[PDB]
């Protein structure tokens, strides 16, 4: 019920997010996205880790973001109109009803959850993120980790070289 | 699962959802109890029969003061964001560690970083929505502060948590009955109580809330209830730090009275350093969190990771 | 200065903090707000006097 | 007038300024209804002569000056006549909410019968003054047709100038106006025009 | 986790009848023309809020970022330790914090942490 | 010589490319941000309005 | 007083004189704790304020 709920309210979020123009209305949409987006992404794993990750990382993005709104587009009006709110709010009392009329076990992700796995499974009744994330340190893929320590070295090399801080700050019409 | 559960679940996160509001209210009254005895001055001691209900008269008048419906603001925008504020304030205080199974939070940190990112936004928002340059100016104050400090909460987190090998903080009990972890972690004392007064926007730290190098900051354009759900949720977050320090630095058993008794000391200590040190510019917490915690972080996790790999060949 | 009656003529007062809060333009400029904050401070001028 | 034998009664019309009711009746979030505007037969059939206060209180100030003024009745109204579907658009002209970028309409009331039990509702659940001055006296009060007698002086005869709507409303309308976080330019947003004027043989075709 | 949504929902719910509180209980007294003005320190504006803002910290943010996707890769590696090779898992390990060391120390060296100015 | 070999009616308002490949930015005027320090702020002394 | 006493060029006695050198240091650390607290407040130190 819960999972379904999830996938109204991230198709109503995606039609808002579709037809919004000003830059704070997509960052507010995209916001309760990922909030949406991380707990589905939950239900399908046995563990809750990437999630939390995701969440970070997202929060961690739009923070820089908001900055470039002050710093670029401040200045842009709002203009709510009655037929996205209309349409948004009848689609959305639509698919709860649909929802709520619907065999939810058909409707249900296949994916294992911590407890959809069987008893026998010996790996499901250790620590919850240890075989999962095992291969970032281990011996085959560790060189991916590598090349991934150098790739971020790499990108903030680039970072640095196109931004040159001795031009000066950054504005509209700077 | 069995439905007694949910109910008692419920029953003890709204039980603590109006201790720690009631205890933000006492907080308030110990901090300006406190603070004055700082300096030579008393505290509040007229109204009621000694300055108890002091709260209780700060928050009905501003629970009937007049709301301010200011012109050039996004009101719709500026009446939702105290509410958010005050929300994650009181959300992050389901991380509690209770002996009970108040809530089985596996990854109490990384829900500890989410809201603490989000306590952030919600005072970001409430900056640019009150349409003022002083608003605008606490806000972006608020958000160089949030860069500043954000990856050196985690690092540092993580040091702590290579200490006990998971992410669920009821096992800082176990690691943590024979001494308290002041012992070992005194540098990361001074460093996470550095942090927790930048987490919440508290002096050395006040960019996001200045009363000389701005006006009120953030908050000057908040009146009679939104300054209020601003003013609890700072102190909740303040609680929340403070309950957190108690966790990892001190024994982290909540059956004794003594472990409240350290939270009052450690809200007092809260109170302490605010009376005691200036504030810095928040050019200088730019170039401290990124030049000297996040240094000394990473080259003390080096340390830990050292010394984890030396105990575990040992046992 | 006085024109030899009961009364000053014109008296003049030479505020101390006037010519601070002038090279408060210099002085302040290229620097942080708060960088500001204190250096208003530095100067010590109330404007009883420098308004006169 | 039968009590005090010589009272210099003084009628006004709707009374527009600062802190009114007549502005801010039209300017409130509660009467209208999700960006639409509801007014009785459209506002086309409604005919009114407002007034600005302190040309009011100036007739006051007149009137007790004067004491020729005692035991005379004075018709306080402005200088021109408009209807009140041409007053509300110019309002939210003035107001910056157009037909398109604020989806601003214009409704008639009769059809709606969620308004008047709103208003009820409003009436009956506030203890003190109701929100936004919604009422069915105020709404019996904009419905009825500002009409002067003649023979009975207006507020020329007692020396008073009077002001336009033209001078005052679009500073008065100022702090109601829509968009006000948008740091335009001068030519960003044009002056509206001046709301037309009814004549006499006009009304007369619109009252028949 | 659906446990946290209904408390996460309550506590909004709470929150939102504590502001509705305070407002319907708040003194209701006439709105005035220049009472709903930003204050600007008691004295006229001269500019919006929405005027652009000027960021001399933006190398900072971009960097800021890259860290923190940086801190998304540290995280795992408490739990590896119990489950994995004790070799690998410290030639990842510090192999990790010296290259953000060599990072940090050479964007120190440039000055690069230094606002824009 | 024209910007394309066949002008037609939009494409021959253009003008030609320079030579040097290396176009340099114009300095554009900037509009700063007006704040003042007014009387109300406790850092301004109580009747100070510094135009920032 | 040194104004009007150098135009009235009369001179004042020696335990006047006494008088105003102690009430003028008196008067001077008043101005300095007055300008350390302000200089407190502006900088963010709220405690010596109070205990000066
Ligand atoms: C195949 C499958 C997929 C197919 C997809 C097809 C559909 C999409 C096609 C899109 C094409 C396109 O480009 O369209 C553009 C086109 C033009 O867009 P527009 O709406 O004119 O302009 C929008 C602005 O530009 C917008 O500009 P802005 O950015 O300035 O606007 C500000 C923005 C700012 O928006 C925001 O900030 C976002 C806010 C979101 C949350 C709100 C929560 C509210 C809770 C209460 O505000 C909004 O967007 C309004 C949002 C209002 C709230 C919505 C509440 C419901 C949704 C809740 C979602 C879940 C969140 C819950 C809370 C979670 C809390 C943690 O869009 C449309 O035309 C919309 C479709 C309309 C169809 C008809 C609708 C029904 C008929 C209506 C009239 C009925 C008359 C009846 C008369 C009866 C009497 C006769
Ligand atoms: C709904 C969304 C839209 C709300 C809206 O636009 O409100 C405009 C309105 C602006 O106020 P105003 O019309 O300019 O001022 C005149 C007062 O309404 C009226 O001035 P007053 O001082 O005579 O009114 C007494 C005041 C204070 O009343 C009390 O202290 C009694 C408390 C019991 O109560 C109110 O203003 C609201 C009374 C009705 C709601 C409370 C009664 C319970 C039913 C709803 C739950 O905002 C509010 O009234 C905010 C509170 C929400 C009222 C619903
Ligand atoms: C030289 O030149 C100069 C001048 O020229 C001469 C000048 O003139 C000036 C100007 C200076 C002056 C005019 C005077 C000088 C100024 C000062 C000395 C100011 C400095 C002093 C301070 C800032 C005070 C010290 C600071 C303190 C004490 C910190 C605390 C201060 C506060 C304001 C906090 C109080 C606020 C509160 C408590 C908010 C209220 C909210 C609540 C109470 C909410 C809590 C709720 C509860 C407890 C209960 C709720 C429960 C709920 C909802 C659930 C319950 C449910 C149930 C069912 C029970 C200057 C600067 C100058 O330099
Ligand atoms: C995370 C915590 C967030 C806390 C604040 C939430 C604010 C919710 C506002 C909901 C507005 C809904 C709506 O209809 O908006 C249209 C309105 C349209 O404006 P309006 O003024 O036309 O609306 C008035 C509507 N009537 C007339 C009916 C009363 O827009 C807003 O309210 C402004 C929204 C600003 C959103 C800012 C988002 C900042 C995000 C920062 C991070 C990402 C970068
Ligand atoms: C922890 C406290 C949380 C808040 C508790 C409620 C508010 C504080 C107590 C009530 C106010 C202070 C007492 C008061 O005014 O008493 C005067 C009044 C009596 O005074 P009075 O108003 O009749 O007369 C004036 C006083 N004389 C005669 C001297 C001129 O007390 C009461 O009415 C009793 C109230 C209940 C008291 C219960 C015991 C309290 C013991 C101390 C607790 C701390
Ligand atoms: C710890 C948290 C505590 C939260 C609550 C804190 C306050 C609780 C105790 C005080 C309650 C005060 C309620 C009324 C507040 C508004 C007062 C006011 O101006 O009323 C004028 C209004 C209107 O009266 P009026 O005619 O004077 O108003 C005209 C408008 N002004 C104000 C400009 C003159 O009075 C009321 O609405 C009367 C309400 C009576 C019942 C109130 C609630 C009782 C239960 C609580
Ligand atoms: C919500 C908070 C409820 C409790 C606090 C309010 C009621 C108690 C109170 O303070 O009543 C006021 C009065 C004391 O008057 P006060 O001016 O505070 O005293 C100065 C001298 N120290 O105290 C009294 O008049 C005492 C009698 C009433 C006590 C009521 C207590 C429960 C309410
Ligand atoms: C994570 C991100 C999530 C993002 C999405 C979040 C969405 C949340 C839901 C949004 C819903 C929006 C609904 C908006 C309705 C009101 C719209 C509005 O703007 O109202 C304006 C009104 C007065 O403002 P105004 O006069 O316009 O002043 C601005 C001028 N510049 O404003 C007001 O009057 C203020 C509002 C008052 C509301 C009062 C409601 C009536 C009372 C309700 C019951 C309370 C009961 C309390 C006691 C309970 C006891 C059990
Ligand atoms: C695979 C990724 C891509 C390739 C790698 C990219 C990053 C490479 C970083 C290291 C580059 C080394 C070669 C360039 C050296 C340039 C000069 C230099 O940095 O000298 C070291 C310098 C000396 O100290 P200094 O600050 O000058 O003290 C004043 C003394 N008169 O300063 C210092 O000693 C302090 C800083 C030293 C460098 C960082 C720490 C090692
Ligand atoms: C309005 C929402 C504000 C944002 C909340 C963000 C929460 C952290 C991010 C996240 O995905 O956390 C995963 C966590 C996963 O749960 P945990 O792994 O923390 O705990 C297991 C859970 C009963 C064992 C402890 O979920 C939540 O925090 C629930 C969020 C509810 C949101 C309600 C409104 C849609
Ligand atoms: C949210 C929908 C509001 C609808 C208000 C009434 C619209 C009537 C339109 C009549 C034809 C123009
Ligand atoms: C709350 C909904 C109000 C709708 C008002 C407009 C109705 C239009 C149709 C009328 C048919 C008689």
């Amino acid at each position: 019920m819960i999972q379904l709920m999830l996938y109204s309210l991230i198709i109503t979020t995606s039609i808002i997010f579709l037809n919004m123009i000003h830059p704070l209305a997509l960052g507010l949409t995209l916001l309760i996205q990922t909030i949406f987006v991380c707990l589905l992404t939950g239900l399908m794993t046995k563990s809750f880790w990437y999630s939390y990750i995701l969440f970070l990382i997202f929060l961690g993005g739009m923070l820089v973001l908001f900055i470039y709104v002050t710093s670029l587009a401040s200045n842009e009006m709002f203009n709510l109109s009655m037929k996205l709110t209309l349409f948004s709010s009848l689609i959305l009392i639509f698919m709860l009803i649909l929802s709520f009329i619907m065999d939810k076990t058909s409707s249900s992700l296949f994916l294992m959850n911590n407890d959809m796995q069987s008893i026998i499974n010996m790996n499901s009744y250790f620590m919850e993120n240890s075989l999962s994330l095992n291969k970032l340190y281990n011996f085959p893929t560790n060189f991916i980790t590598i090349l991934l320590m150098n790739y971020l070295l790499i990108t903030l090399i680039v970072i640095v070289k196109i931004t040159k801080l001795f031009k000066g700050p950054i504005r509209m019409m700077s | 699962m069995f439905y007694m559960e949910f109910i008692l679940s419920l029953i003890g996160s709204l039980l603590l959802i109006i201790c720690v509001l009631v205890s933000v209210a006492f907080l308030t009254l110990l901090e300006r109890k406190v603070l004055g005895y700082i300096q030579i001055r008393k505290g509040p001691n007229k109204v009621g029969l000694m300055g108890i209900p002091q709260p209780f008269c700060d928050a009905i008048k501003l629970f009937t003061k007049e709301q301010t419906y200011p012109l050039l603001s996004n009101y719709l925008s500026y009446y939702i964001s105290p509410i958010f504020s005050l929300f994650l304030s009181l959300f992050v205080w389901m991380c509690m560690p209770f002996f009970v199974k108040l809530y089985s939070f596996n990854l109490g940190g990384l829900f500890f970083l989410c809201c603490t990112s989000l306590g952030v936004y919600t005072v970001m928002v409430a900056g640019w929505s009150s349409n003022s340059n002083y608003a605008l100016l606490g806000g972006l104050r608020a958000v160089a502060q949030t860069i500043s400090y954000e990856v050196s909460l985690a690092l540092i987190l993580l040091s702590f948590i290579f200490l006990i090998g998971s992410y669920n903080m009821i096992y800082f009990f176990f690691y943590q009955v024979y001494m308290w972890f002041l012992i070992i972690l005194f540098p990361m004392a001074l460093v996470w109580v550095s942090i927790s007064l930048a987490e919440t926007n508290r002096t050395p730290f006040d960019f996001a809330e200045g009363e000389s190098e701005l006006v009120s900051g953030f908050n000057v354009e908040y009146s009679s209830g939104g300054f209020a759900l601003i003013f609890m949720a700072e102190y909740a977050s303040i609680l929340f730090m403070s309950m957190l320090f108690c966790v990892i630095f001190l024994g982290c058993d909540v059956f004794n009275l003594l472990f409240y008794m350290k939270l009052t000391f450690i809200s007092f200590v809260f109170i302490w350093v605010r009376g005691t040190l200036p504030r810095f510019r928040y050019d200088k917490l730019m170039y401290l969190a990124w030049k000297c915690f996040l240094s000394f972080s990473l080259n003390y996790l080096l340390f830990f990771i050292g010394f984890k790999i030396l105990l575990f060949s040992l046992l | 200065i006085s024109d030899g009656s009961s009364r000053p003529y014109r008296c003049k007062i030479k505020a101390p903090g006037f010519a601070h809060l002038a090279a408060l333009e210099k002085i302040g400029k290229q620097h942080m707000l708060a960088d500001v904050v204190a250096i208003i401070g530095t100067l010590d001028v109330v404007f009883g006097e420098i308004d006169r | 007038r039968d009590a005090f034998p010589n009272a210099t009664i003084i009628r006004p019309a709707d009374i527009y300024g600062s802190e009114d009711r007549f502005l801010r009746y039209y300017a409130h979030i509660w009467r209208r209804q999700f960006r639409s505007m509801p007014l009785w037969h459209k506002g086309e059939k409604t005919v009114k002569q407002p007034v600005y206060v302190s040309d009011v209180a100036q007739a006051i100030i007149n009137a007790a000056k004067d004491p020729d003024s005692a035991g005379r009745i004075y018709q306080a109204v402005g200088p021109k006549r408009y209807q009140l579907s041409e007053l509300v658009d110019w309002f939210h002209r003035l107001m910056r909410k157009d037909q398109k970028r604020w989806g601003y309409m214009r409704y008639d009331m009769r059809w709606d019968p969620t308004f008047l039990l709103k208003a009820k509702l409003n009436s009956f659940i506030c203890p003190g003054t109701p929100i936004g001055g919604l009422h069915p006296a105020r709404i019996e009060r904009e419905a009825v047709t500002d009409k002067v007698l003649t023979g009975v002086p207006t507020l020329e005869d007692l020396g008073v100038t009077l002001t336009t709507m033209e001078q005052q409303v679009p500073w008065e309308l100022r702090p109601y106006r829509a968009a006000l976080y948008y740091d335009a330019e001068l030519g960003e947003f044009e002056t509206p025009s001046p709301p037309k004027c009814i004549e006499a043989r006009d009304e007369l075709r619109l009252f028949a | 986790m659906f446990s946290i949504i209904f408390i996460a929902l309550l506590i909004l719910l709470i929150t939102t009848i504590v502001m509705f509180l305070a407002s319907i209980l708040s003194k209701k007294a006439l709105i005035d023309r220049e009472k709903s003005s930003p204050f600007e320190c008691g004295f006229d504006p001269k500019s919006s809020s929405r005027l652009p803002f000027s960021l001399r910290f933006f190398l900072i943010t971009i960097i800021f970022l890259i860290f923190d996707v940086e801190i998304a890769l540290i995280l795992p590696m408490i739990i590896i330790m119990k489950y994995s090779n004790i070799m690998i898992w410290t030639i990842t390990s510090i192999i990790f914090i010296l290259i953000l060391l060599i990072g940090l120390y050479h964007e120190w060296n440039q000055g690069m942490l230094n606002w824009s100015n | 010589s024209g910007p394309v070999m066949y002008p037609d009616e939009v494409t021959s308002l253009w003008t030609v490319p320079p030579w040097n490949s290396k176009v340099t930015p114009v300095e554009k005027s900037v509009r700063n941000l007006t704040l003042n320090f007014g009387p109300q702020h406790p850092a301004a002394h109580g009747v100070l309005r510094l135009v920032l | 007083s040194l104004a009007v006493e150098k135009l009235l060029n009369i001179d004042v006695p020696l335990r006047a004189k006494y008088i105003r050198t102690l009430f003028a240091e008196i008067t001077r650390i008043l101005n300095h704790i007055m300008a350390v607290g302000t200089h407190a407040l502006d900088v963010g130190a709220l405690t010596p304020f109070f205990w000066l």
